[PDB]
């Protein structure tokens, strides 16, 4: 098995710029990869703290008179203790999918294929991050795996659910970078559409007071405004934290700000 | 019968496993009868696991990386026989499948002083060796089929074939069939290939429990005594064996007139095929109408064969499918 | 790594990053350096150790060693009205350390 | 830093094309050269002869350089120097006249006319 | 001291294939041969010289593919203009799709799988033992040339001067024409006269040497 760390181009991720831009590795090296995770700091105050303290206790001397405590009542094992866990269950357990495990997990990948053709289209630029049978069978992998835990001999729903759980974070977090605006040919009729249906929502609609998407969708394509990707630009009014609130099971959108 | 699809590729290997009829022409020449393919495609596309699958069903198959081979490596080396004293040689890779098949995986990525040597051997069929006072030429005569990857890391089709492809021209010209297989998005096909391959998953062999790990170690019992329909793969190792010992067709005049109208036809034509047409198609025709001919174990090539080789010539330049 | 002329095998030799364990290695010029060989000490510089995986030799050395580098600016002078990182060519991962 | 350089042109001419060709088909037709004196000419006169310079040199040298600067650097009148003394040694004698600088400086600007 | 294939063939012939691939380290040999054909040998303390004298026989392969609407014949190949100016003759095949010629080059190739023996015609294959003997035998008989000849040779060379002139444009032509063209073509013409004739080399022989020399000029197009 294969572990591998990089950084890359430029130091940081810089989320300014085009993810094709940032990742140098192809795609016949990145599909070989089950699970691929991207980490980024958020420089949040209450994080930084709490890593402060935790970092502070490790030198002051204050972590071993913890850990061996814990270790010592249920929450956690020595090295060699995990080891010869591990190379128990290794030589013992292999588990084996049941009928719906397999029916859940095609379904799963059918979706996160889908998705990526709607994404390709949109950006009109291949993905960096690619998705194939490699990714299906990483899945089957990671649920397998998850059973070996218990010494289980068949595997379930419920590790299904985890092991798709874990994909959606690691590689398909990754995929949906999502730009917010990267001023290439795709959209680009959005650079002036943008600012022209923000003017004129914020014209319609005072600071006060709400409307719904079937209206702003009904009334403002009756006279063909329609663009098909102004799904993501109520979400960036949104971050601009006083254009658009979304609210009551995202029917209603309410203005807060300017 | 564990791959979804590709079936046109597996025509194209049958066809190689039974190769054609080599003619001994004056000039000291001989006309090759083996069957080489390329397969050029994207990630994941099961490239490699065809290569497995010859290497394995085949009766000689020598295998190959691009990387981990050197030029010396591959025709012959000189070394020294301790029992005796002399100094002679030791073969390679490509001379030690004489009537066989070599499967070669990362193509691309070979170096260029070690792609020159393949060349030759794909040419004259011979290799050369004048070093150390050792002046002699060796006979290989294999069937060569190999996978690679474009120059960027997926097809592109808004870019001329030629810049896809790393590969010299000179190179390209020794392949009788090039395969380029893309992957599209389609719900109905990922629908069915996840199911197939969900369905391949989850295979028990016949004396293990569920959850019991394969025991892949025999317990050092080497062996006990000491010496639609699908057809199983012993028959048709049975069926290539007797079919390449058995059968020898000789070209008719009526298939001829089939080759013929085909090869004019499509050299007269303004489709953009992925590969240029030439004077050596007409060789391919040829021997795929006798490899075709072969498998319906007869003595002629009839006009069927000609029709085949055709159908899959055109699949293989063109897509027209 | 040096094949040995008695032994006749491969074997591992020292550097500079090795001569001064528990010492101080200086690079003067920093900045007029090929990416290639500044990038070399990065593991050196944080994880204190070397490794190496040539030629069947795969081993991990140590090198408890301090650098202080002298570099110059773009341009051979400081641009105060300018932000330290249109001042330099390195980039973060270095300067971190 | 080369002292003489040659420009030599081809340009298409009736006669001059005519005339080559003719004395090369001569030449492959079938029907007060010294072979080896020269040999012994040469040998004779960079072995034994050391010309000098005289003052009927000084006198046109410098007015010759000084009126080639009526762009002429340094290295033509040094230039200039080495021919005349080269025709000196021809023509055997063991010095240097008007014949020699004027034959110099003729030849070096027949080379700045191309 | 070993000698080298150049020096090996004494009045014979070299037939370099694939001559595009070839290095720059033969090249010197090549240009050295065609200008002296003396070869100077390594320098391993011996200072030799070697007779070299042969004639040479190239098979070329344009660059990246095959002809290219780019003008310049330079650009078609990496061989440089003074290497090819030394050739006496220059040939371009060039495949181009025609409907009626594909048609019999496949019967042809067709006839020989099917039947060993090459489709019997009209055309009468020559003795091979004939073609050494006639061979041999022209190649040990020496011409004579005389006044006369040499006259038209003249305004042969002199016309293609003047066409040469204003035959600089953007596709066809290669240069313009040298006084090594006006030698090749007595050269040429030497090897015509060989061939039937003796003694005096006949008027239409430099008429025949001049035709074959123009389709390989007018190769250029085709
Ligand atoms: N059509 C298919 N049917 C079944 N399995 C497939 C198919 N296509 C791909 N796979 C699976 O994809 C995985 C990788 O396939 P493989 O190694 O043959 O790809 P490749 O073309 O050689 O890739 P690469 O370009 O990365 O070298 C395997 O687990 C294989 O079973
Ligand atoms: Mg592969």
């Amino acid at each position: 098995s294969v572990l591998a760390a990089a950084n890359p181009i430029y130091g940081r991720y810089d989320d300014l710029k085009s993810p094709g831009d940032n990742i140098d590795f192809q795609t016949t090296i990145l599909s070989r990869f089950d699970m691929i995770f991207i980490v980024k700091d958020d420089h949040n105050e209450e994080r930084d703290i709490s890593i402060a303290n935790h970092v502070i206790n490790i030198h002051t001397g204050n972590a071993n008179a913890m850990q061996n405590q814990q270790e010592e009542n249920g929450s956690e094992i020595s090295i060699e203790k995990m080891k010869r866990y591990i190379t128990y269950c290794r030589l013992k357990c292999a588990p084996r999918l049941s009928p719906q495990a397999a029916e859940k997990l095609s379904s799963n990948f059918v979706t996160i294929r889908k998705q990526l053709l709607i994404n390709e289209l949109e950006s009109t630029e291949r993905s960096s991050i690619p998705i194939t049978i490699r990714q299906l069978e990483a899945i089957i992998r990671i649920t397998e795996s998850l059973a070996k835990l218990e010494l289980s001999p068949i595997a379930q729903e419920r590790h299904v659910d985890e092991a798709i759980r874990l994909f959606q974070a690691s590689t398909m977090d990754a995929a949906s970078q999502d730009p917010i605006g990267g001023l290439n040919q795709a959209s680009g009729t959005s650079l002036s559409e943008i600012r022209r249906f923000e003017q004129e929502l914020k014209r319609r609609l005072p600071i006060g007071w709400s409307t719904s998407y079937q209206t702003l969708r009904r009334e403002f394509v009756d006279t063909h405004r329609f663009s098909q990707l102004a799904l993501d630009k109520a979400l960036y009014a949104l971050e601009k934290h006083e254009t658009i609130q979304l609210r009551h099971q995202g029917q209603n959108i309410y203005r807060s700000g300017v | 019968p564990s791959i979804y699809g590709h079936d046109h590729i597996k025509k194209a290997i049958l066809l190689m496993l039974m190769g054609g009829v080599e003619k001994n022409l004056e000039n000291g020449s001989h006309l090759r009868g083996d069957i080489n393919i390329l397969m050029v495609g994207d990630p994941s596309t099961a490239k490699s696991q065809l290569l497995r699958f010859v290497l394995n069903t085949a009766s000689l198959a020598i295998a190959t990386t691009g990387r981990g081979s050197s030029g010396v490596g591959l025709t012959a080396a000189v070394t020294t026989d301790r029992e005796t004293g002399e100094r002679r040689l030791e073969a390679g890779a490509m001379v030690l499948a004489d009537r066989g098949v070599v499967c070669i995986d990362e193509f691309d990525k070979m170096t260029d002083v070690d792609r020159v040597a393949i060349h030759e051997v794909m040419e004259q069929q011979t290799v050369t060796i004048a070093k150390a006072g050792i002046h002699t030429t060796l006979n290989a005569r294999c069937s060569v089929i190999a996978a690679a990857n474009p120059v960027f890391g997926q097809y592109d089709v808004n870019r001329d074939p030629h810049q896809n492809i790393a590969l010299p021209d000179s190179l390209l010209s020794r392949f009788d069939l090039l395969f380029v297989v893309t992957d599209d998005i389609n719900e109905i096909r990922d629908r069915s290939i996840s199911e197939h391959v969900l369905r391949t998953h989850r295979y028990l062999p016949p004396g293990y429990l569920e959850g019991e790990p394969v025991r892949e170690r025999l317990n050092l019992s080497l062996a006990v005594g000491e010496d639609p329909k699908l057809v199983t793969i012993p028959f048709l190792r049975k069926y290539v064996q007797y079919a390449k010992e058995r059968v020898i067709p000789q070209l008719t005049q009526e298939a001829i007139n089939v080759i013929v109208k085909n090869y004019t036809d499509l050299r007269n034509d303004d489709n953009t095929k992925k590969s240029p047409i030439t004077a050596r198609t007409l060789e391919t025709l040829i021997r795929l109408a006798t490899a075709h001919a072969k498998v319906r174990l007869s003595k002629t090539v009839n006009k069927v064969d000609a029709k085949v080789a055709a159908n899959l010539l055109r699949f293989a330049l063109l897509g027209e499918d | 790594v040096r094949k040995d002329p008695i032994t006749k095998e491969w074997t591992l030799e020292g550097g500079a990053l090795v001569l001064a364990d528990k010492g101080v290695c200086l690079i003067d010029e920093f900045d007029k350096m090929n990416d290639q060989d500044r990038t070399s000490i990065h593991e050196a510089m944080e994880q204190q150790s070397i490794s190496i995986s040539k030629a069947g030799i795969v081993t991990t050395l140590q090198a408890r060693c301090s650098i202080i580098a002298a570099a110059n600016p773009n341009g051979g002078r400081y641009n105060s009205t300018l932000p330290l990182a249109q001042n330099v060519s390195l980039t973060e991962p270095i300067l971190s350390r | 830093r080369f002292d003489l350089v040659y420009l030599v042109l081809d340009k298409v001419d009736e006669k001059n094309d005519r005339e080559l060709a003719k004395h090369l088909t001569n030449l492959y037709l079938e029907d007060v050269l010294p072979v080896e004196f020269l040999t012994m000419y040469i040998s004779y006169a960079k072995e034994h002869i050391h010309p000098i310079i005289t003052e009927a040199a000084k006198t046109e040298l410098v007015r010759a350089y000084v009126g080639m600067r009526k762009t002429a650097t340094t290295r033509q009148l040094e230039s200039m120097i080495r021919l005349a003394e080269a025709h000196a040694k021809m023509k055997l004698k063991n010095v240097v006249e008007l014949e020699d600088v004027q034959e110099a400086v003729r030849l070096i600007r027949s080379a700045i006319k191309d | 001291l070993e000698g080298g294939a150049l020096v090996l063939a004494d009045n014979g012939i070299c037939c370099i294939d694939e001559f595009d691939k070839m290095d720059e380290s033969d090249r010197t040999a090549i240009h050295e041969v065609m200008e002296q054909q003396t070869i100077s040998i390594s320098k391993a303390g011996i200072n030799t010289t070697l007779n070299a004298r042969t004639s040479i026989l190239a098979a070329a392969n344009p660059l990246y593919g095959r002809y290219n609407p780019r003008l310049s014949p330079l650009d078609n190949i990496n061989l440089p203009a003074a290497l090819l100016s030394r050739f006496d003759i220059l040939f371009l095949m060039l495949d181009i799709p025609s409907r009626d010629d594909d048609e019999k080059l496949a019967e042809h190739v067709t006839y020989v799988h099917m039947h060993n023996k090459q489709p019997d015609l009209d055309f009468t294959p020559v003795e091979p033992s004939k073609m050494r003997e006639y061979i041999a035998y022209a190649k040990t008989k020496r011409p004579v040339m005389s006044e006369a000849v040499n006259d038209y040779v003249v305004q042969a060379y002199i016309r293609l001067r003047q066409d040469s002139k204003r035959e600089m444009d953007s596709k066809f032509s290669f240069g313009q024409a040298t006084p090594r063209t006006l030698l090749g073509i007595i050269r040429l013409s030497q090897a015509l006269a060989k061939l039937r004739l003796a003694d005096m080399v006949d008027i239409d022989d430099v008429e025949e040497a001049l035709r074959l020399v123009r389709v390989s000029k007018e190769s250029l197009y085709q």
